[PDB]
């Protein structure tokens, strides 16, 4: 059930980084990504489906694709368009109820930081 | 998945009644097993889920308990019934058995 | 659990004390009548209806329980007469690997009248915006997944249950099975009851 | 009547692979489950891996984890362990164990075998 | 992207008391809310599930529920935890949005 | 020695209303509260009996309740006796201590 995420850290602008999350104890089925900015309140930016159908957040649109390895039982998140409010702590949820309008366990959380 | 059994060696003329206690770390829900090696022969299953006598041929080793505390009360022993007694959990699949506690004569 | 099935038994003997002599079950609750009673009496159709139930929702199949499984999928009424049984299976139905094959109604609109199945996989959704057939932040498969795996602790591992619904219809009773079985003695004054002529 | 008489007991040095021969008598083997237990010499019953009814199912002891390979052939009607590696605390007498334990009708370790005194030398 | 307002900025409170903070929504939900716990160092755990009943992520005494515009948290009067951040999940249209949350501490 | 805090420090009302003035304790008491009544060159007189039920020495309109340290006092639209300074007392660990009170007039 422990969570594991990596892969983020310091990069130019522009980039794409690959967010890559750990799963154990249970399937990839109901998932989402949920990032706090550094001193600032939390933002939640994606989600995952059992149908697979993928939602993007209503402020960023398609400068993240979601990943969904359920064969791995691994998520991973794609970058695009880095900007200042990109920059978070990413935690993998299996949401409360499911994505029952929230979040339940939470991984450790991946520092993503922007720098020209 | 740890069981100990606490009275390794007990010795006692006929007609005493010795009670073998084994404890285990997670509650078991009425599944842990008692054997008999005795020394020079494969083991036989003496108690099954704690509670119940199995093929019935032992007949006075009445035993009872759940969850973390299941003790084998023997009652009138006899000296052919001396011989290490054994615990094991049934249902969990990483099943573990006890040291083991011999009943010597004294 | 979801599709749990229905077996119709009728036209039969039974001899419920062969369930009875093991004596290991996790349950034999019997909610409708004493298990040693069974056998001597006749009810008209026996209904077997048999899932797959983790150990902490075996309490759940009772009369008048409430609580996830015995509310949205199989539910029993108040007045539900029948003996329930169960028994632990690590070995037979979970796997190293983690069986995924059994799967559970976590979400459902309206609650489910006694002994009364749905089979159906409509997306459920509490809450406005129309979701369609397609799920999403508010609408479910309402049908997750039961997780099983052998290291998983009593109360967790799989349990298969039974739930016996002896019943009585106006029409003759077929589900009827006593023994009484002791040899005649011939040539003495003896008190005899044969097939009901006593 | 009912017995497990087993076979393959014999000195095996280190890191060498002996086929263990579980064989069955007067039992239906394909229901009943067969698990492996050993007894190290002055020590005491100790588990290693098991095989359902089917065959499909397989779980290992932690002490030794895909060191041994146990497969259970109905029509031979012979449990066949065999370890890859043998280590030398592994002096055991191999003890082969029949297991009726999830089907609403049996209890666990019922009759148990002869053994075979496996031995590892140097 | 319902704007969710949360009251007061900062709160200070010691022992055996309750401790009243209050979120509103810009859109009344009917029945839908969630609170959640972040302390320094530490990760966030549910504390109410979007309103569904009472929620755990804490003892039964810490429970605070509100409905439509006024929605509020107070915790009873078993000993406080550390205090901690207390952010509001919004929880009817996605986005499902954060509070501003109340700082917490203790004098 | 509970330090008991007792709100607000003054308060004015009139006639037909109900004035509210709530006490604190350090330490929550679960059901023990006492309150007082004192008048100008008067002498004290219970107004609550240590919260084991609603207490005389004032009509049945005359009592407010509260439950440990969020504790308070209103009386009903009955008529008003002169406005009186009203003092809260611990009930629950020696010594049983005296509300700092709020001084009452009328407006
Ligand atoms: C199945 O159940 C019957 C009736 O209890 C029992 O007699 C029989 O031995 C069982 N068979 C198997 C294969 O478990």
């Amino acid at each position: 059930v422990q969570l594991v995420e990596s892969g983020g850290g310091l990069i130019q602008p522009g980039g794409s980084l690959r967010l890559s999350c750990a799963v154990s104890g249970f399937t990839v089925s109901r998932m989402s990504w949920v990032r706090q900015a550094p001193g600032k309140g939390l933002e939640c930016v994606s989600v995952i489906y059992t149908g697979g159908n993928t939602d993007y957040a209503d402020s960023v649109k398609g400068r993240f694709t979601i990943s969904r390895d359920n064969s791995k039982n691994t998520l991973y998140l794609q970058m695009n368009s880095l900007r200042a409010e990109d920059t978070a702590l990413y935690y993998c949820v299996r949401g409360s109820g499911g994505i029952h309008d929230a979040f339940d366990i939470w991984g450790q959380g991946t520092m993503v930081t922007v720098s020209s | 998945i740890v069981l100990t059994q606490s009275p390794s060696s007990l010795s006692a003329s006929v007609q005493d009644r010795v009670t073998i206690t084994c404890r285990a770390s997670q509650v078991i829900s009425n599944y842990l097993a008692w054997f008999q090696q005795k020394p020079g022969k494969a083991p036989k299953l003496l108690i099954y889920a704690a509670s119940n006598l199995q093929s019935g041929v032992p007949s006075r080793f009445r035993g009872s308990g759940s969850g973390t505390d299941f003790t084998l009360t023997i009652s009138s022993l006899q000296p052919e019934d001396f011989a290490t007694y054994y615990c094991q959990q049934y249902n969990i699949y990483p099943l573990t058995f006890g040291g083991g506690t011999k009943v010597d004569i004294k | 659990v979801y599709a749990w099935n229905r077996k119709r038994i009728s036209n039969c003997v039974a001899d419920y004390s062969v369930l009875y002599n093991f004596a290991p079950f996790f349950a034999f609750k019997c909610y409708g009548v004493s298990p040693t009673k069974l056998n001597d009496l006749c009810f008209t159709n026996v209904y077997a209806d048999s899932f797959v139930i983790r150990g902490n929702e075996v309490s759940q199949i009772a009369p008048g329980q409430t609580g996830n499984i015995a509310d949205y999928n199989y539910k029993l009424p108040d007045d539900f007469t029948g003996c329930v049984i169960a028994w632990n299976s690590n070995k037979l139905d979970s796997k190293v690997g983690g069986n995924y094959n059994y799967r559970y109604r976590l979400f459902r609109k309206s609650n489910l009248k006694p002994f009364e199945r749905d089979i159906s996989t409509e997306i459920y959704q509490a809450g406005n915006k129309p979701c369609n057939g397609v799920a999403g932040v508010n609408c479910y498969f309402p049908l997750q997944s039961y997780g099983f795996r052998p290291t998983y602790g009593v109360g967790h591992q799989p349990y298969r249950v039974v739930v016996l619904s002896f019943e009585l219809l106006h029409a003759p009773a077929t589900v009827c099975g006593p023994k009484k079985s002791t040899n005649l003695v011939k040539n003495k004054c003896v008190n005899f009851n044969f097939n009901g002529l006593t | 009547q009912v017995q497990l008489v087993e076979s393959g007991g014999g000195v095996v040095q280190p890191g060498r692979s002996l086929r263990l021969s579980c064989a069955s008598s007067g039992f239906t083997f394909s229901t009943y489950h067969m698990h492996w237990v050993r007894q190290p010499p002055g020590k005491g019953l100790e588990w290693v891996a098991f095989i359902s009814y089917d065959g499909s199912n397989y779980y290992y002891s932690d002490s030794v984890k895909g060191r041994f390979t146990i497969s259970r052939d109905n029509s031979k009607n012979t449990v066949y362990l065999q370890m890859n590696s043998l280590r030398a605390e592994d002096t055991a007498l191999y003890y082969c164990a029949r297991d009726s334990s999830g089907w609403h009708w049996g209890v666990p370790f019922d009759y148990w075998g002869q053994g075979t005194l496996v031995t590892v030398s140097s | 992207d319902i704007q969710m307002t949360q009251s007061p900025s900062s709160v200070s409170a010691s022992v055996g008391d309750r401790v009243t903070i209050t979120c509103r929504a810009s859109q009344g939900i009917s029945t839908w809310l969630a609170w959640y716990q972040q302390k320094p160092g530490k990760a966030p755990k549910v504390l109410i599930n979007a309103a569904s009943g009472l929620q755990s992520g804490v003892p039964s005494r810490f429970s605070g529920s509100g409905s439509g515009t006024d929605f509020t948290l107070t915790i009873s009067s078993l000993q406080p935890e550390d205090f901690a951040t207390y952010y509001c999940q919004q929880a009817h249209s996605f986005p499902p949005t954060f509070g501003p949350g109340t700082k917490l501490e203790i004098k």
